[PDB]
This record gives C-alpha cells, sequence and structure tokens, in this order.
C-alpha cells in the first residue's frame, strides 16, 4: 500500500524555522514526481511545491519561493521541506503528495479532495 | 447459402449508414471545455447557447458544427476521464485570471501544466480564455492586488514591446494581465514541440466574440494539422 | 516549313516546266540537268543563272555558272565526258552543323537517365504506398495520381524516342499519346498544388465534393485539349508525323499546359508565405525552417518551370536555347526522382512504416 | 479519530503479519517444474473495420461468434467475427461510451460513459432491430465498466467509486457496493457469479459478495491507478494492470499477491487484460500501442501482439478459447489467433 | 471524518479475522488447473486446421 | 514555350532539314 507519512511539524513564532520530512513506503520513490500541498484552516487544499524524479527540476508556489526549500534523498526514500522565515499565514496541515502515474511529467488530482497516494499531513502552527 | 446471403445484406444496409455517418463525424469539431465553476465557465455556456455526467452544446459558426462538452456531475479527480478527450479538436480551458484555495491562479497554472504535458494531450491544443480581466482591472485599479505577495517575479518581470493595451488601459492593468498570460505561456512554450498549440486570449464571460475565438483557433488548428501531415511545419 | 517530299514534289513541277518549255556561232540547245533549265547558251561564253527559288537550300543570290561551246554543245569537264559546270556559289551557306546534333544527342542522354531514374523510383515509391493500408489516405492518393501521372510521362517518352527516332498511324499515336501524358503531368503537379491551397484555405472542407472533381480535372482536361488537337492536325495538317510544327495549333496542347504553369507558381509562395505566418505566429530559426519547407515544395509545384516558361521558339544554336533545354532536361527528368525521395522515401509515416514491417517480418 | 487511526494501523500491521505468514514459498519458486511455452507467435486473422473513433470498450459472445464493441464515435456495432459481418449498429445517445456489456444469452448489450446512465439495449425485438430497452440511472461518476449476469441482473461500475447491482426490470439498484477511495476503472465477475473483483484509482481491489454487498477481501500490491481486472478461469484468483508498468496475479484464498508482471522496458501502464480458457497466458494490453502475453505460471513474456497503430483499449478472449479479440483508439478491432 | 474512519476500521476488522489458506496450496490449485485444461485452449496449444473458425 | 515538345518540334525540323540537305548534295555530287 502507498504509505506517506509525515512529521516535524509544530508550533513555532514567526520569523522562525521548521523541518517537515515526508517518509514514503510501498513504492519506488525515485520514478514518481513528489509535491507538498498544504490546507489551510477554513480553506481548500493549496499546492505548495513540486520536486521531479532526480530532483533537478524544483518548483514552488509564489508565496514560499526563496522562504522555502523542497528537496528529496532517493537513498533514503524521503521528502524535506526546509521552512525559513515562517509567517503567521503559514499555518496549516500539510501533506506530502505524490503524483498518480511514474515517468510521466504531468502530476494529476494531487490537490483533490480525496486523493489516493497523498499523506495524512502535519500541522504547522505560526 | 440463404444465412450468409441474409447476412450480406444486412451488413450492407448497415455500412451504407455507416457510410452515411462517417461524414457527420468528420464535419463536426469537438471542443472540450475545462476550468472551476468560478471562472465564468458556465456563463461562457450560457453566451454560446443563447445565440447528467456531461452536457453537450451544438452550436454552429459559418456552416461549420461545433460540439462543446462541458462536464458535469464527476468527480474532482480528472487524470482518468480526460484521456477520453485526445480527440477533440481543442480544449479551451476557461481561468479565473483574478483569482490569484488563496491562490486558485496558480491551481489554474498547475492544472494547465498537467494537461500540456499528459501523454495523451500532447497532440491537442489548448484555447486558454483568461475570463476575469475585467476583475482584474478593478482589482489592481483599487490597488488592493499587490500580485507581488502572490507571484515575487511581478516585480522583475518588464512588459513586452509586443504587448497590445486596449485604449484607455491603465498601464499597471496590462502589464498584470500579460504576466498572468506570459506565466501561462511559459509552460505552453516549455516542452511544446509544434505537436500542439496554445492559444492565450483576454475574455470575458459575456464577450460575443468568444466563438468567433474558438472558431479562428480551431481553423487554425486544423490548418498546422495538415501542414504537419506534409511535413510542412 | 518545306519537306523533302515537298521538295521532291517541287522539283518533278520544275522538271515538267522545263520539259514544255522545250516543246515549245552555233548556240548550245536547252537542258534539263534536274536542278535548273538552261536557256539557250551563247556560242563560246560562259552562261549564269541565279540559283532556283523553288530551291530551300540555295542562296537565292548566287549564279550558278556553265560553259558552252562554239559547236552548239555544252562544254565538258576536261578529262571527262561529264559537264562542266559550278554549282558552288548556291552552296555556299551549307555547313555540316554537326555540332546541333551533338547537342541533341547530349539532351536525348540527360533525359534519358534522369528519367529512367525517375520511372524506377516512382514504381518503388507506388507499390510502397499502395502495399501498405494504414497509408491510404486523400493526400496519398492523390500522391498516387501524381506518381502514375510521371511514370506514364516518362515511359511515353521512352516509347516516342524508340519509334519516332529509330506517316503511318505508329507514330501519331505515338506522339499523340506523348503529349497527353505530358500534359496530365503537369496539371496533376496543379492538381497537388490545388488540394494542398484547398486544405490551407478550406480547413473545414467537404472531402466528396472535390476528390472526383479533382481526379477527372487532372486526368481529363488534358485530354480534352489533346483531343482538339488531335482533331484540328487531322483538319488541317494531317501530315507525316505529328512531330513538326503548323503554326500556332502548337499552342493549342501548349497555352493549357503554360496555364498551369502560372498559376502553379502563384499556389507554391501563396502557401509558403502561409507557411511564414505559421512561422511568425509561434528569430532566424524560423526564416531556417521556412527555407526547408520552401526547398521541399518546389519539386511538387514544378516552380522551375516558371524560369524558363515565357521563352518563345529560339534558334536551335544560341547559347539561350542551349542554356534552356540542359536546365529544362535536366530538372524535368529529375523531378519524378525528386519527389519520389521527398514524399515518399524519406516521410516520417513511410518510414515508420518501413521500419516497423522490417521489424516484425525479422 | 486518533485511537481509531492507530487501531486501523494496529489492523494493517496484523494483516501485514498474516499475508507475510503464509508466503513462504513464491510462485516462481514452485513453477519451475512447469515447463515454459516457448514464443506464442500469433497472427490477426480478421480486422473489423467501422468504427470511426477510438474503441473505448468491447464485449465476446458465448457463442463465440458474434460480439459487440462501443467507440467514441457513439456506435455500438455488433459483428460477426466468423465473416466480418455487422449485424446491429445502434447509435448511442452518448459518444463518451467507456464500457459495453454483451448479455450471456446475447438478447441484450449495454453501454455507459461519461453519462452516468447504464444503457441497455435488446437485440431480439419483434421488428428484429435494436432500440433503447432500458435506463439505469444512479450513479453520479462516469461508467468505466458492466458486467450481465442474466437478462434482469446487471453489475456496473461507476467514476464516483462505487460499484452498483442493478435490476434491470424495475430500475432500481437491488445492491450497492461501496469502500473504494478512488475511481473504479473495471471490474469482473466471478465463473459462479457469486462474487466480484473491482480495481480502483487508489492502487486496489476489492473482492465483493454480490448477495451481502460487501467487500470481502481487499487486495493490495499495485503503485499507481488500477485501470483493469479479470478473474483466472478457476475463479479462485484473477489479475490486474496498473499505470505502473506491472501486470499483478493475486489469489482470493491467500488474500496476497502471487505474481508480478513488467519489465524493465515497459514504461506504460496496462490499459486493458484478459487470461485466456487454460489460465496458462495473460493477454495485457499496453498504453505502447503493444499487447504482450505473459506465461502467467512462469512471469516471462510468451509473446508481443504487435500491429496495432495506437494504444490497445480493451481486449477478450472466448469463452472456447478459440480467437482473442483487440480494440484500440485507432478504430480498428482485430481478431488474433 | 470520524464516520470515514470508523467504517475502515470495521472494514480492516472483517479483512484481518477472514481465514487465509497457505499460498503454496493456491498455487498448487492453479497449477491443477492449468494442467487439467491446457489441451482445451487453442491458444496456448496449436489450434486444430479442421476446426479454427478463423 | 513548353522544353520538351519544342525540343520535339526542333528535332523533327533538323531531321527534315539535314534529309533534305543529304539529297541536295547527293544531286550535286553526281552533277559536280
Amino acid at each position: 500500500q502507498v504509505q506517506l507519512q509525515e512529521s516535524g511539524g509544530g508550533l513555532v513564532q514567526p520569523g522562525g524555522s521548521l523541518r517537515l520530512s515526508c517518509a514514503a513506503s510501498g513504492f519506488t520513490f525515485s520514478n514518481y514526481k513528489m509535491n507538498w500541498v498544504r490546507q489551510a484552516p477554513g480553506k481548500g487544499l493549496e499546492w505548495v511545491s513540486d520536486i521531479s524524479q532526480s530532483g533537478a527540476s524544483i518548483s514552488y508556489t509564489g508565496s514560499v519561493k526563496g522562504r522555502f526549500t523542497i528537496s528529496r534523498d532517493n537513498a533514503k526514500n524521503t521528502l524535506y521541506l526546509q521552512m525559513n522565515s515562517l509567517k503567521p499565514e503559514d499555518t496549516a496541515v500539510y501533506y506530502c503528495a505524490r503524483c498518480p502515474a511514474p515517468f510521466t511529467r504531468d502530476c494529476f488530482d494531487v490537490t483533490s479532495t480525496t486523493y489516493a497516494y497523498r499523506g495524512q499531513g502535519t500541522q504547522v502552527t505560526v | 447459402r440463404n444465412e450468409e446471403k441474409a447476412q450480406r445484406e444486412a451488413n450492407k444496409k448497415i455500412e451504407k449508414q455507416l457510410q452515411k455517418d462517417k461524414q457527420v463525424y468528420r464535419a463536426t469539431h469537438r471542443l472540450l471545455l475545462l476550468g472551476a465553476g468560478e471562472s465564468g465557465k458556465n456563463t461562457i455556456v450560457k453566451q454560446m447557447r443563447i445565440l447528467s455526467g456531461i452536457f453537450e452544446t451544438k452550436f454552429q459558426v459559418d456552416k461549420v458544427n461545433f460540439h462543446m462538452f462541458d462536464v458535469g456531475a464527476q468527480r474532482d479527480e480528472r487524470r482518468k476521464w480526460i484521456q477520453c478527450f485526445n480527440d477533440v479538436t481543442a480544449i479551451i480551458f476557461v481561468v479565473a485570471s483574478s483569482s490569484y484555495q488563496t491562490n486558485r491562479l496558480q491551481a489554474a497554472l498547475k492544472l494547465f501544466d498537467s494537461i500540456w504535458n499528459n501523454k495523451w494531450l500532447r497532440d491537442t491544443s489548448v484555447i486558454l480564455f483568461l475570463n476575469k480581466q475585467d476583475l482584474l482591472a478593478e482589482k489592481v485599479l483599487a490597488g488592493k492586488s499587490k500580485i507581488e505577495d502572490y507571484f515575487p517575479e511581478f516585480a522583475r518581470y518588464t512588459t513586452p514591446e509586443d504587448a497590445t493595451p486596449e485604449p484607455g488601459e491603465d498601464p499597471r492593468v496590462t502589464r498584470a494581465k500579460y504576466f498572468i498570460r506570459d506565466e501561462f505561456l511559459r509552460i505552453s512554450t516549455a516542452s511544446g514541440d509544434g505537436r500542439h498549440y496554445c492559444y492565450p486570449h483576454f475574455t470575458c464571460a459575456v464577450d460575443t466574440e468568444n466563438i468567433r475565438r474558438v472558431f479562428n483557433d480551431c481553423r487554425d488548428i486544423i490548418q498546422r494539422m495538415h501542414l504537419r501531415q506534409y511535413e510542412l511545419l | 516549313v518545306m519537306t523533302k517530299e515537298e521538295q521532291i514534289f517541287l522539283l518533278h513541277r520544275a522538271q515538267a516546266q522545263c520539259e514544255k518549255r522545250l516543246k515549245e556561232g552555233r548556240p548550245c540547245l536547252p537542258e534539263w540537268d534536274h536542278i535548273l533549265c538552261w536557256p539557250l547558251g551563247a556560242p563560246g561564253e560562259v552562261v549564269a543563272v541565279p540559283c532556283p527559288d523553288y530551291i530551300y537550300d540555295f542562296n537565292h543570290k548566287g549564279h550558278a555558272y556553265r560553259r558552252c561551246d562554239r559547236n552548239g554543245s555544252w562544254e565538258l569537264v576536261p578529262g571527262h565526258n561529264r559537264t562542266w559546270a559550278n554549282y558552288s556559289e548556291c552552296v555556299k551557306f551549307l555547313t555540316n552543323e554537326t555540332r546541333e546534333r551533338e547537342v541533341f544527342d547530349r539532351l536525348g542522354m540527360i533525359y534519358t537517365v534522369g528519367y529512367s531514374v525517375s520511372l524506377a523510383s516512382l514504381t518503388v515509391a507506388v507499390l510502397i504506398l499502395a502495399y501498405f493500408r494504414r497509408l491510404h489516405c486523400t493526400r496519398n492518393y492523390i500522391h498516387m495520381h501524381l506518381f502514375l501521372s510521371f511514370m506514364l510521362r516518362a515511359v511515353s517518352i521512352f516509347v516516342k524516342d524508340a519509334v519516332l527516332y529509330s506517316g503511318y498511324a505508329g507514330c501519331r499515336v505515338a506522339v499523340t499519346f506523348f503529349l497527353y501524358f505530358l500534359a496530365t503531368n503537369y496539371y496533376w503537379i496543379l492538381v497537388e498544388g490545388l488540394y494542398l491551397h484547398s486544405l490551407i484555405f478550406m480547413a473545414f472542407f467537404s472531402e466528396k465534393k472535390y476528390l472526383w472533381g479533382f481526379t477527372v480535372f487532372g486526368w481529363g482536361l488534358p485530354a480534352v485539349f489533346v483531343a482538339v488537337w488531335v482533331s484540328v492536325r487531322a483538319t488541317l495538317a494531317n501530315t507525316g508525323c505529328w512531330d513538326l510544327s503548323s503554326g500556332n495549333k502548337k499552342w493549342i496542347i501548349q497555352v493549357p499546359i503554360l496555364a498551369s504553369i502560372v498559376l502553379n507558381f502563384i499556389l507554391f509562395i501563396n502557401i509558403v508565405r502561409v507557411l511564414a505566418t505559421k512561422l511568425r505566429e509561434t528569430t532566424r530559426q524560423q526564416y531556417r525552417k521556412l527555407l526547408k519547407s520552401t526547398l521541399v515544395l518546389m519539386p511538387l509545384f514544378g516552380v522551375h518551370y516558371i524560369v524558363f516558361m515565357a521563352t518563345p521558339y529560339t534558334e536551335v544554336s544560341g547559347t539561350l536555347w542551349q542554356v534552356q533545354m540542359h536546365y529544362e532536361m535536366l530538372f524535368n527528368s529529375f523531378q519524378g526522382f525528386f519527389v519520389a525521395i521527398i514524399y515518399c522515401f524519406c516521410n516520417g509515416e513511410v518510414q515508420a512504416e518501413i521500419k516497423k514491417s522490417w521489424s516484425r517480418w525479422t | 479519530l486518533d485511537q481509531l487511526r492507530q487501531e486501523a494501523e494496529q489492523l494493517k500491521n496484523q494483516i501485514r503479519d498474516a499475508r507475510k505468514a503464509c508466503a513462504d514459498a513464491t510462485l516462481s519458486q514452485i513453477t519451475n517444474n512447469i515447463d515454459p511455452v516457448g514464443r506464442i507467435q500469433m497472427r490477426t486473422r480478421r480486422t473489423l473495420r467501422g468504427h470511426l473513433a477510438k474503441i473505448y470498450a468491447m464485449h465476446w459472445g458465448t457463442d463465440s461468434r458474434l460480439l459487440v464493441s462501443a467507440s467514441q464515435d457513439g456506435k455500438l456495432i455488433i459483428w460477426d467475427s466468423y465473416t466480418t459481418n455487422k449485424v446491429h449498429a445502434i447509435p448511442l445517445r452518448s459518444s463518451w461510451v467507456m464500457t459495453c456489456a454483451y448479455a450471456p444469452s446475447g438478447n441484450y448489450v449495454a453501454c455507459g460513459g461519461l453519462d452516468n446512465i447504464c444503457s441497455i439495449y435488446n437485440l431480439k425485438t419483434r421488428e428484429g432491430n435494436v432500440r433503447v430497452s432500458r435506463e439505469l440511472a444512479g450513479h453520479t461518476g462516469y461508467l468505466s465498466c458492466c458486467r450481465f449476469l442474466d437478462d434482469n441482473q446487471i453489475v456496473t461500475s461507476s467514476g464516483d467509486t462505487t460499484c452498483a447491482l442493478w435490476d434491470i426490470e424495475t430500475g432500481q439498484q437491488t445492491t450497492t457496493f461501496t469502500g473504494h477511495t478512488g475511481d473504479v476503472m473495471s471490474l469482473s465477475l466471478a465463473p459462479d457469479t457469486r462474487l466480484f473483483v473491482s480495481g480502483a484509482c487508489d492502487a486496489s481491489a476489492k473482492l465483493w459478495d454480490v448477495r451481502e454487498g460487501m467487500c470481502r477481501q481487499t487486495f493490495t500490491g499495485h503503485e499507481s491507478d488500477i485501470n483493469a481486472i479479470c478473474f483466472f478461469p478457476n475463479g479462485n484468483a484473477f489479475a490486474t494492470g496498473s499505470d505502473d508498468a506491472t501486470c499483478r496475479l493475486f489469489d482470493l484464498r491467500a488474500d496476497q499477491e502471487l505474481m508480478t508482471y513488467s519489465h524493465d522496458n515497459i514504461i506504460c501502464g496496462i490499459t486493458s487484460v484478459s487470461f485466456s480458457k487454460s489460465g496458462r497466458l495473460l493477454l495485457a494490453g499496453y498504453d505502447d500501442f503493444n499487447c504482450n502475453v505473459w506465461d502467467a505460471l512462469k512471469a516471462d513474456r510468451a509473446g508481443v501482439l504487435a500491429g496495432h497503430d495506437n494504444r490497445v483499449s480493451c481486449l477478450g478472449v472466448t469463452d472456447d478459447g478459440m480467437a482473442v479479440a483487440t480494440g484500440s483508439w485507432d478504430s480498428f478491432l482485430k481478431i488474433w489467433n | 471524518s470520524i464516520a470515514q474512519a470508523r467504517k475502515l476500521v470495521e472494514q480492516l476488522k472483517m479483512e484481518a479475522n477472514i481465514d487465509r489458506i497457505k499460498v503454496s496450496k493456491a498455487a498448487a490449485d492453479l497449477m491443477a488447473y492449468c494442467e487439467a485444461h491446457a489441451k482445451e485452449d487453442p491458444l496456448l496449444t496449436p489450434v486444430p486446421a479442421s476446426e479454427n473458425p478463423f | 514555350a513548353v522544353s520538351e515538345h519544342q525540343l520535339l518540334h526542333d528535332k523533327g525540323k533538323s531531321i527534315q532539314d539535314l534529309r533534305r540537305r543529304e539529297l541536295l548534295e547527293k544531286l550535286l555530287a553526281k552533277l559536280h
């Protein structure tokens, strides 16, 4: 089964730092693009960042550009998000999504209401 | 032999009907319509109509039949029912340009990126209807827009010289709208390879020229397909 | 122009006139020497007579000389019984002119080789196109028709070169087939251009209303003008082999062929212009692509014809004639081969089909 | 919710331990006794032409002679595969037909797709033509697969993550099967028509008892969406195709994967799957325009059904094992032997 | 969420309570089926010419 | 003008003129 478990979320004062870790089990990590998404309290799912198979191609949403940094350790099958200079509007539940199909550039349904290959999420309160 | 004769006559009676229906299948252009409901998509459908798991709209321009397939009563996971729409002439993707889900515009960017790079939609053109230009104009004129907080690259982005502003348009409005259009064109141009083309338009929900825009874009799509057949493009 | 048979008939008429004239210190009696009728020559004087006007190859301003003795007998050449004469002045304008025949042979060889190569390549191309069912398309059907027209033109030129240059019907039928197939090849190049132009400018087309019409046009309008030409030739000329000019009548086959040559030039540039737009609405690389498309599209549209389309009938030995003939024959012979290579051999779809067939067969 | 999450994790660990306990021997370590079948050099015996658009679905007849095909051109064409003849040509109200069925009696066909309605057509009218005998609405998503049990009951799978057993005569859901989280892409009745396995877009298949309406077992192991599913002909196993380019054979009585069929050169998903009569071959259609015949016991590919010019959307093996049929997005059906 | 989790827990309980036979027995059953029905499949076995419909 | 038809006409004219000139040369040779 596809299991994505997040850790590292917690309470931090504004301007602090944090690190979200995503452990992936049940699939070959290196063949799937991976995305960090977030759900704000009282709002819908939003896409934070994505990183390709090998990690060469990295993209962030506008609100996290320069601050956060996505990366992935394929040997340990894990996905990292380094959170820097946090803001009170960054409080949300952070889910570690996976693209539906392997070797494919496009990722579809990562931010869907019921996505089967998305983690349970970790709360980050600022 | 009698059974064979009856089977042959039935097959001929069926094949004549299939030949009759081949003409109407090849002469009708099927269009997918995609986008969120808050993006004025339904208003575009209403405008095209006045002039269930899927809704159909039969219209025609210059004696050319267009059959547009709006999607309703379907789940939000499109990765499996989108693959049915590769044979369509085009995918009309409607975007709420002013909706920068606190960032709906980024959701539109990612959905367009997924559509563009889908292996079954890598031969299907996309007609881009940036549909909320008026709301974007009101948001940027009032100064509460501040697209920098939603897109950092807005400060260092400089308006291209090829931009064509509307008469009486605040240059901030034109810069913002062309920034959004260029954000879409950044995905559209990259990994394009000429097998399918994006046609970004600055539309409004109540435009009468939307049908003409689709007509011209579909004509251009067919022309370029014919030119690809002859290896001219 | 005057023929050898016409020259013989005129000579017979002149002989009859001289015989009639004969019937109706000693001057020589009038005599007939199979060229000119000599009047009573003065005794001991040289009689000079202008070269006959009815002879095509004599310089009419020259004079032929004969010697008449004083005994009434024409003087003979010394040391022989043959009568003395001097016809050199009438033949000062005759030259071997073997370079003209050498040039004709060079043209014959070059277009023979070129048309042979084109015919072989087009045979292979049409076999490949017909063998594969997925390739069956209206574009591919019209190509196949173009390839067939090219093959018929080449084989008809070969048949004509065999029979005509080795006034019976076995020559006229060969000439008629040569001209008809030449015109159908021109008009099927025109059909290529028209079909592509209609695809580009009528993208919402109706196939049923044009494909049969295009086919019947390309294969039958060339028949109409050739049939009108044959009838006029049999009515007003009907002389020997039909490969000799008869005035303006040749313009019956040629003027319709030229009407396509102009049109297919326009249908070329216009489409190329459209290509520019297609390359402009999406750098020097767009211009490189436009140039490549133009180079690939010129053999199908027969553009090179427009280079020498508007040159009237010129003198054979002229430099213009030699360059026009060399250029036209070279590219006309190689155009079928060029089309076969471009639109069949290096085509992506056909190459994919060949690779797939070779892989699955092995 | 935390207590329920912990209990679910404990139950998942217990199920994993139970599956691992009974998996001391793999399929290959025992099937090494079974000799390889060699190259399967099948050839296209018939080519059925007439569809103007991608043929999304296709179903055989129990007589192994007639078959029905469904296409995006909105035609349900019934072909006599023996003589290539077309028996009926039903125009569909919805062009987007993503599935079709042929009743075991042969009297009725069915079709469904992006219209959320499963339409049942009758081939044995008094007139002799085919009309819209019944319409079964009640799904809130696209129809992905359907299977006839008899002239009165039909089981369908939708894009709303649920399956539905319909009484045709009344038009109401006799049963509703829920439990999947992703869209259900296919289903297949058991030989006894008492259990049926449905694969969904959650990389999982679910085995449902039709009478109880409850999910008996859940089989996992796939990495991406499951596109096609079919029972082993003995009825005590089944096979699944998915987007991770792996076919997977599970057994109901062991609850865990028996075999996997994948190759490094294969980087495209399996869109259709169908066992042969003997259960020794497994025909799987791929996204790379090819269909591959897998030696289901030795797990190695036995042959390639090359010849299709586009994506192979559907397959079907005859009841008597006489012939195979493959539809495709090239609008051509191919009957193979 | 709570109701969905409760339903998932109940289904997991029923799935853990189900019986599972040894995989060797199932593999033997499939082997028996294949060895019994190998000769009846013109796909696995060559088609008899006098009986081939195609 | 069409190139190959013009070459055909010129070849016919050349053959005709050459035959006439050979006949004239034979007549002259016999007469001189």
